């Protein structure tokens, strides 16, 4: 997967070429952000069950039909609220990857890759997504280039959405 | 492939978890020892040419039967074939030392590498000795106390000699 | 020209992508080097007409048959000497330029790529520069990031000669 | 490409010469602002999709020409081509932001640019519009003083403004 | 643009070949269908706007949020119900397109690609458009063949959107 | 592959022989029944994305560990190629229903997929139920009397089944 | 092999696409086509006997030469007229078989691929065979569509000779 | 490319309007002449190797200077490409009638001919010659009441003319 | 055009190589070749009329339904006579060509190259040809090296209409 | 691949070894008998049509079951790809009594070929008999006696004969 | 291309006219010529390495500003492709004599030479200064009356300059 | 392996011809060179031993610096010498085998290709073996033919390293 590490790697590999003081100013760079990030990752976590459930309840206040009418697409069944829930843990989760690795990769293997395709065929709308992402960026309680670096992971899911 | 980070991720997704706080403190580790694992991917990098070739006349004066007329390295272009496949393996152990896992070596080195040397007639056993002098080169070149803050490398050169290791073995 | 600038900006736009954080780490690790790099820059070039006819003394001392014999590839005569360390100077200036980007780019385009063929065509040793070189190292006078750095270059094209 | 470093080396090879004394301050002077700079690339970026969006929404709703049948931006296949042309000048642009000059915006977006819209018939002036639009957006957005460390980007929005231009200006 | 005939002739052309019976069949198929094709572009042509209006409202009626929530992308504001419309309107004069060549051409070219897209950067949903494709269904008021043939335009707009 | 009628010729000129007036009873018989065989080629296709998604949900609501993390059908890259399948296998269905032989169907879609699948660790039991509900589903829609001349669609319908029975076996 | 329902599965197969309307066209056309195939394939393979021994005797007629001059390509022996009655035979057979698939794919795949190898090898002349199928054209006693089609498929076999 | 049907709503999407009640009728009308089109198209394509040789023939009874040595169409290299592009525009010809628009002779046949010609220095006036002779021998042919149903063609063959004269106008 | 000489120079140009010992060879080769063949050249062109006109009267009297039957591709009227003249002119022109430059380079050039398409369409039998070739074989008078040469060039035409 | 020289050379590297006195007689041996080699050559390739033409008619005259329908010569395609294969033996048979050497006969045609032809199911006995009559007949021309100088080419047919002998048994 | 021979024969057949006269007895003279033309290429070729190297020094001794930073020889790349040019048409020229034609160098060397020298900003005036260098050094080699059987190779040096001043007169 | 003979078939063989009189001149300016390049190839193994030793020392004499300089890429020791005086005894017999041959093909194969590799990784000087090169040439003892086509092989490799 993609992070500055491996694409620094991957650069010099497909010119077949050693590595020069290039890659070690990526290294340095993924060194300075790495202690911010695990921080940030370390936080989300502690706060994931909580943002999660309160992103739920954010999403069904701004899109207050997603929780009455029928259908296995909307929130309107426990089952339903469930999906939810779990769903916005996932973008939750592949945030803090984001954090742990510094770049897009694993929010892009494990989440973005496909989504689209999900998101028609389970007539889900994106802009649940987004209002949920957007709640998380207000209440994840991070600061500093902790946050800086977890809200461009939240931004780029919600650039994806939309 | 993987570097460091990307590997504990990649495991954890699998379970659905978070990384542990655990998991977190040994990339705090990895992370505190950075610039020890870039002064070590320079040196032996700015060594790179020396490394081969010392290590390739080595291994020819070793074993004399590789250059003789009808040996695997007689004739300018297996001799050439010979050194570059010397670089090729020290670079990706490079590549592994920097991004601080092994996946980029196995991947795209040292996959299907023994199952080519035997239909080439190339003796395994001949390339693993010329890695093993590239390894020990490498790793007093790294390690050498001139000319860097002085600090404790050991843990950074047996990874080191890891890669190096796993390369010989892959071979032999 | 590479840099850790383009090298980042060219991974992007390859994927159609917009820049991130990984992108971001590439460019704090560029500015953590530039200060240094930059400082090795300036110190060399104001040392540049003294190492260049120091480096050339150092080669000329190691093969001195490079003053006696004769021979358009060789420093006996005036016009071969001054070839000499004109030569010796274009590599210390790449030197320099390197340091500025932060890679090995300059030094590439501008002298590496092709240095063989000038090398094998006008009858010109690798092993002359290598001395050149070690010489540089040995004299430029630089500590810290800065001689780091600068080092990685002038190894870099011994190297690339060996 | 050259980023801004690379774009003083080209010039100073051609002549022969060391980067001066006075060249390097300058170099030196945008590391200085280098954090603010990269706060600005991922501000801009981090809102692309609405940058884009809206700068659209308001070309369409100033020139409902380009959306009327046989308009240039009618049907779905030339509106989705519309907004990534949007999309694509925009990324190019914070690509010159990044790297600090304008070569990658020139060479590998604007060059043919005006003339393949001449030859489709799509209406440059329009295009120059909706950047212009995106300009004023990407700044204001760039230039919020709320949520980061306080200080002068004055330098910086002037020469991000200064690619927007460029950009209008090669379809106008 | 795709049409039987045009398909037919496509194939014949990148096999270098001269048209054949293969070729007369698919147009015998196409003269057979094309009556009743007319037909019905005829009929949909003449209900065009009152099944539109129609189609919006049924939208709203299951989706009475789309009328009520505050945005551009909604139908909110009388602009907002004009777009509707409009876009409904769209979708039924492509219907008449593609009876009009015998198939999917017309949709594809001027609708259907770019349209995921479109939604995307609008915000607007799938969903909204399916409802509306239900009804155009339900009171075009056509049978026999020319049902059929316009049914199954509508159904493939209605299978792209889902 | 073959249609119907290029099936008989095939197995003729393998003989040197003319098609018997007994295969062109049955080839005049499937001509017969043509205009039932576009209803369901019409009324299955006209359901495709419904067929897919409702067959999907079914499956994964019954096997919960597809889903979990670490299963098959875990993420969005593996949620999508898992949906593409099923679409896939209703598609080359369909190719077969229409040309009114299965040769579309083994050649070009279940030939070598369960090797595939053995491969990446795609359980083939799995696919087979998503594939029965799809099989399920489309003889329901395709054998609906409303909205069509009544009439016996029962010899197609065994047909059709015949068709999504050979795709489960494949995988099975 | 190509008739018109592998043709238009192959075209929807290589666009990644369901069936439409299109391809339904295309059967009605093929199914259109059928009766009248079908009864050309049962009457030509009725006569066939009749028609090869008439068409070799119509080549021997307008050609003697060829029931004169020796040599193994010539009909001046036994093996070469029953070579000849049998390739006759041939090209009737290809002729009923397109007749049931609706197009010249029987022929092509069986016959003119390759026919321009045997002739140039073998030394025998397109010519006569190009008269014999004019003897099965004005023989066949085939009437309405069923005539059409079948000379479709004989003047196809004429132009690849010619 | 477009036929007579795509055409007409190419036409009247640029205005974003249903097809006329009156284009409806014109179409109407090609689709009732249908089976006397697809009988033309039967006919020329039918006679297509005639068509060309007997063309060509007269062509150079006509203009021994074409075959001379030196002429353009001397050599079997030459003569075999200039009866190749015969047949070509008599099957993209064929191509515009079985469509009922001329979009696909333009397109794929018509457009850079003349360009193609006088830099190799093919004399496009003699093509035009040429194309002109199996213009009026496919007309012949198609319109021979003799083995079909009698009845009226000649819109048809006018506007079958009006493609040969299409093809000749554009090299002449 | 191939002869031995543009052979020997291709080779070496496709691999970026200047010529060697090996092309010397070549060149030597083609020069103790030509005297020979100039004079096989000579030869033939003196008699070139009277073997053209024999040659004619030979494919007559092998296939006598050519000077009988009507029709413009046989030899019936005196139109057709002198084209078949011609045609066997220009075989024996382009042998001598071959002769000239010491390969069937010529041939291939001038008449192999499309030969199959055009005895296809107008309905000429190669084996006349075949027949003409044998007559010029018989009747140049060549001997030694002249012969041998001239012989294969017939030979090879012989080859490539059978 | 080699021709006889450069077969003795690459025996001689191997070996570190300077050709020897007796192994370049033997070659001087060959040149000398090259002018009847070249006779052979031209003899063989001049009379190639005719060599495959008159063998593959022996060979379905003796297998007829090879042309009966359903047979693995039934069908032009079929056959065309038999006379194919005749023609291309036949062609590398010359090219090795050229450079007499077998190297460019097994490399380049039958390496493999055995293989092929299982897959195929094409019966290789067959093909062995169809190589046979095309030796009888090579063997036949290049050692006529009439229209060339008199000598002994007894050696040379040997030769040629096991190059063809070699085709017919890596087939059987 | 065309060698002498060639280019005889294709002037003969654009007039259908057998070999003339004043072209034969003459090629004869020609080929009379052949062992002198043949020293020539062997001597120029075994010296291409000199002479390129030799024309080259000689060059940038009279022409510094090509060297001088900024000038199109400046820089290894730049200087390398430089010396490959002066190698390829000095190659180009030797098969221009070796074929006694100058078809060779004008198609595969020289056509569209100029315009790609003056895109890149390369003085083909200073190219042709290089060439006329080699041009000097190469007749003086193939020239030399040492070691070689004496006779008038005037009319062949005079064939060769005229290569050479092609060359040059392309790019000056 | 690159010869006359493998190179004319090597050519036939890319366009699927039978070889034709062009590689018959090919092949006969093949055998009347071989008596020559045979005989050279006889003689110079002969000489070889001598050759090669008295070619050492003819570089030792033109570059002194060899036998004094301390290093391994030296002849300063015995080793060195050995390894000297072995490279070009590869020389030597490098041009035996292309005398042999016919062409450059065993040098190519055997030395040529993968030279610059060699001495730049182990710092050997192209110019030393130049000189050793231009002592074979001037010391062979051949004349005539023999001489010329040696010397051309010689003149090959000298080009290679210059
Ligand atoms: C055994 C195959 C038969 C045979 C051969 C044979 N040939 C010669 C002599 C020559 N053969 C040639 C061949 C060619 N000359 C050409 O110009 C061409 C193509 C244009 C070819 C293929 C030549 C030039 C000679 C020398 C002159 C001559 O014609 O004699 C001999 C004589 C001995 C020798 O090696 O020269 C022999 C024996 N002879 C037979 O009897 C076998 C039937």
């Amino acid at each position: 997967m993609k992070t500055p590490l491996t694409e620094a790697v991957s650069a010099a590999d497909s010119q077949g070429r050693f590595l020069s003081t290039t890659e070690t100013q990526v290294a340095f760079g993924r060194f300075r952000q790495a202690t911010s990030g695990l921080a940030a990752a370390k936080a989300l976590s502690e706060k994931a069950e909580s943002l999660a459930s309160g992103a739920a309840n954010a999403v069904y206040s701004k899109f207050p039909y997603t929780t009455s009418m029928t259908g296995a697409n909307y929130a309107s069944s426990q089952t339903g609220k469930d999906k939810c829930v779990r769903d916005i843990g996932y973008y939750i989760r592949m945030v803090t990857y984001c954090c742990v690795v510094g770049g897009t990769g694993p929010m892009d293997d494990y989440l973005v890759a496909g989504i689209a395709e999900i998101n028609r065929t389970f007539d889900l709308s994106p802009s649940w997504y987004v209002e949920a992402l957007k709640y998380v960026k207000a209440n994840h309680g991070l600061s500093g280039d902790s946050a800086v670096e977890a809200n461009s992971y939240i931004d780029y899911a919600i650039n994806a959405l939309s | 492939m993987y570097d460091a980070f990307a590997k504990v991720v990649s495991q954890a997704d699998s379970r659905g978890a978070y990384i542990s706080a655990s998991q977190i403190d040994a990339l705090s580790a990895m992370v505190a020892d950075g610039s020890k694992r870039l002064d070590a991917v320079n040196r032996i990098t700015s060594n790179s040419s020396a490394i081969v070739a010392n290590a390739a006349r080595a291994l020819f004066a070793e074993q004399p039967a590789l250059i003789a007329p009808g040996g695997n390295a007689y004739t300018s272009r297996r001799m050439a074939a010979c050194l570059r496949d010397m670089e090729i393996v020290l670079r990706y152990v490079t590549y592994a030392i920097y991004s601080g896992d092994a996946s980029i070596l196995e991947d795209r080195c040292l996959n299907g590498l023994k199952e080519t040397y035997l239909a080439l007639g190339t003796p395994g056993s001949s390339v693993a000795v010329g890695i093993g002098k590239m390894k020990d080169a490498a790793i007093a070149i790294a390690n050498d106390p001139n000319g860097v803050t002085r600090g404790d490398c050991s843990a950074l050169m047996s990874e080191i000699g890891s890669y190096f290791d796993k390369a010989a073995a892959a071979v032999a």
